[PDB]
RNA sequence: AAAGUUGCUGCAGUUAAAAAGCUCGUAGUUGGAUCUCUCUCGGCCGAAGCGUUUACUUUGAAAAAAUU
């Protein structure tokens, strides 16, 4: 399908991503 | 009657020595009361201002007192007014033994000498006519403990109305909030 | 699992939370002692009184009521082999096993489950020479395990 | 056979929190897992639970609420010396603002912000974010 | 689906589990009390009892064990006791 | 170094390199739940027994420069 590469890159991505939308989230209780 | 560990008579466990000799002068509880003694009394608060009585009996005297329960419970709460009495055993928490203490630990603690086991000896002598079933520890989001136990269906009609009491006991002797509970089925 | 089988059974006895005695249990503890005294006597393993006494005369649980388990009320009166039950029935079926080896030598079968027995022989010796039952000098050997029995 | 039970007690919690379950039942029940269940709830992670007594080692069923993303173990304990100790959230934690390292120190089981106030290691028992 | 009370399980479910596997595991087995058909003496039986079991003044045979509950001879009378 | 092609962090072993014919079969590795300080002699203190032993963690002494 496509190269394992970029399916790592994104699968880290969107976990960062979650990362900064609940560090913005717990920051906004506050 | 009363044989203090400390050997200090009050005068609380005075009137009680009086009134267990007045139900062994009259009462059936003849063959039982004379050969029996107790060791304290305490008479506590609970429920807004309803005075409650502890009996600390010995230890190896207490079964004899487990099967003389509800008569004395009747006759001592005909003799005084509006009360609730309960009989618990006296025991000795000795503590945890760690690395620095006394030159007397030749030999080790027993285990029913624990926190813990004489705690739930506690919980078991205090409520006798039912019997704990079961037992939940429900931790708050405080961090605190809420203990809720599961009593005998068969003999609700005897302690549904001590059970304010018997929190406000636990509470005042071991410090910890319970909560009594009945099944519907077991 | 099995220690030597590949068998995962669940199969067990299941003890009730109520560990009281019932109020229609009339027999005091010495009355049951006494019964396992006699029953002793008659030459019974603890483990076939506790299964008369929980069948016959209603004694659900031996330690809930004396207050002992029943090799230790056989051990104060004295009443108690020098090595223990459970290892005494596989020194026997050790002993039966190797007599039908001596008999059949073509039963390899029976030669791998003895040596499934003694090596479960080895394993609570071993367990009871650590917590001082047997003597630090006990050891099975083969001519004389019928001598145990 | 079963051992370290606070590995099995986190891996039921974390399968429980992928399904989106909002209730599980563990077992065996533990003092470390009862201190380590204690610390996810004062952080607000795994809301509320209740100790089922009998007369074996207990259960406990918990009330998850959704915020966990993954509970889990470390094995072995290994030691956590004071500097280490920043070297090992480089390691579990995704982030340097959540996530919890969980030590036990003489001071008690506590997390890494609460374990290098008190100024202190330990052993390491987990990590949950 | 996905939500339920695992704190508060019904009667039937409790009934219908495994012994073990229960909230708090509880025995299925009993103690019941048989009258002999000759005589009027309580003897007080296991119900899953693997000896045969005598009557200790008439000597018939109450019950014989089987793979579980154990089979009480035609004639006996038995109750649920506690 | 890229390299997670030596993998403790941190690889793999159906079909790509790879799990032993199979089980009893010591050492080594791992092992369920549980337990909340004082006695003598000299000026409230100093000496003494430590309290079962450790492992673990923190503190302190002490440890060449140059190099970093």
């Amino acid at each position: 399908v496509l190269p394992k590469k970029e399916k790592m890159k994104l699968r880290r991505e969107q976990w960062l991503q979650k990362i900064e939308a609940i560090k913005l989230a717990e920051q906004k209780h506050r | 009657i009363v044989k203090p560990n400390g050997e200090k008579p009050d005068e609380f466990e005075s009137g009680i020595s009086q009134a267990l000799l007045e139900l062994e002068m009259n009462s059936d509880l003849k063959a039982q009361l004379r050969e029996l003694n107790i060791t304290a009394a305490k008479e506590i608060e609970v429920g807004g201002g309803r005075k409650a009585i502890i009996i600390f009996v010995p230890v190896p005297q207490l079964k004899s007192f487990q099967k003389i329960q509800v008569r004395l419970v009747r006759e001592l709460e005909k003799k005084f007014s509006g009360k609730h009495v309960v009989f618990i055993a006296q025991r000795r928490i000795l503590p945890k033994p760690t690395r620095k203490s006394r030159t007397k630990n030749k030999q080790k603690r027993p285990r029913s000498r624990t926190l813990t086991a004489v705690h739930d000896a506690i919980l078991e002598d205090l409520v006798f006519p039912s019997e704990i079933v079961g037992k939940r520890i429900r931790v708050k989001l405080d961090g605190s403990r809420l203990i809720k136990v599961h009593l005998d269906k068969a003999q609700q009609n005897n302690v549904e109305h001590k059970v304010e009491t018997f929190s406000g006991v636990y509470k005042k002797l071991t410090g910890k909030d319970v909560n009594f509970e009945f099944p519907e089925f077991q | 699992g099995r220690m030597h089988a590949p068998g995962k059974g669940l199969s067990q006895s299941a003890l009730p939370y109520r560990r009281s005695v019932p109020t229609w249990l009339k027999l005091t503890s010495d009355d049951v002692k006494e019964q396992i005294y006699k029953l002793a006597k008659k030459g019974l393993t603890p483990s076939q009184i506790g299964v008369i006494l929980r069948d016959s005369h209603g004694v659900a649980q031996v330690r809930f009521v004396t207050g002992n388990k029943i090799l230790r009320i056989l051990k104060s009166k004295g009443l108690a082999p020098d090595l223990p039950e459970d290892l005494y029935h596989l020194i026997k079926k050790a002993v039966a096993v190797r007599k039908h080896l001596e008999r059949n030598r073509k039963d390899k079968d029976a030669k791998f489950r003895l040596i499934l027995i003694e090596s479960r022989i080895h394993r609570l010796a071993r367990y009871y020479k650590t917590k001082r039952v047997l003597p630090p000098n006990w050891k099975y050997e083969s001519s004389t395990a019928s001598a145990l029995v | 056979v079963r051992m370290n039970v606070l590995a099995d007690a986190l891996k039921s919690i974390n399968n429980a929190e992928k399904r989106g379950k909002r209730q599980v039942l563990i077992r065996p029940c533990s003092k470390v897992i009862v201190r380590f269940l204690t610390v996810m709830m004062k952080h607000g992670y795994i809301g509320e639970f209740e100790i089922i007594d009998d007369h074996r080692a207990g259960k406990i069923v918990v009330n998850l609420t959704g915020r966990l993303n993954k509970c889990g173990v470390i094995s072995p304990r290994f030691d956590v010396q004071l500097k280490d100790l920043e070297k090992w959230q480089n390691n579990l934690l995704p982030s340097r603002q959540f996530g919890f390292i969980v030590l036990t120190t003489s001071a008690g089981i506590m997390d890494h912000e609460e374990a290098r106030r008190k100024h202190t290691g330990g052993k390491i028992l987990g990590f949950f974010f | 689906p996905l939500a339920k009370d695992l704190l508060h399980p019904s009667p039937e479910e409790e009934k219908r589990k495994h012994k073990k596997k229960r909230l708090v595991q509880s025995p299925n087995s009993y103690f019941m009390d048989v009258k002999c058909p000759g005589c009027y003496k309580i003897t007080t039986v296991f119900s899953h009892a693997q000896t045969v079991v005598l009557c200790v003044g008439c000597s018939t045979v109450l019950c014989q064990p089987t793979g579980g509950k154990a089979r009480l001879t035609e004639g006996c009378s038995f109750r649920r006791k506690q």
